[PDB]
């Protein structure tokens, strides 16, 4: 499961 | 307010018109808070997780807030649903929840709808 802090962390992409 | 979607991806500074970092044109998703613009694939949605975001007011991670308590409090405990992308914090859930589960977790709106 996705939370904000995981989902920040595998999307480092974005600006 | 002010907000206008951006007409580029955070992610790869493609329009709507080619996502740059597929090759394609790809349409744009923008966070109904803040104007910040993604491809769906740059976003790593699922293509019926970018059809859902698309019927209604998506935020991005950054301003995405609990649908249940409205606060952006507690970024670790803000679940977002496998299905739709919206948030809700494990303990604003009934019954709350300890940890986020492994693999996918969706919201009740989804279980009601797709299920
Ligand atoms: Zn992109
Ligand atoms: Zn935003
Ligand atoms: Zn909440
Ligand atoms: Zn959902």
């Amino acid at each position: 499961a996705r939370t904000k802090q995981t989902a920040r962390k595998s999307t480092g992409g974005k600006a | 307010g002010t907000v206008i979607p951006n007409n580029y991806c955070d992610f790869c500074l493609g329009g709507s018109n080619m996502n740059k970092k597929s090759g394609r044109p790809e349409e744009l998703v923008s966070c109904a808070d803040c104007g910040r613009s993604g491809h769906p694939t740059c976003l790593q949605f699922t293509l019926n997780m970018t059809e859902a975001v698309k019927t209604y007011k998506w935020q991005c991670i950054e301003c995405k807030s609990c649908i249940l308590c409205g606060t952006s409090e507690n970024d670790d405990q803000l679940l977002f649903c496998d299905d739709c992308d919206r948030g809700y914090h494990m303990y604003c859930l009934n019954p709350p929840v300890a940890e986020p589960p492994e693999g996918s977790w969706s919201c009740h709106l989804c279980w009601e709808l797709l299920k």
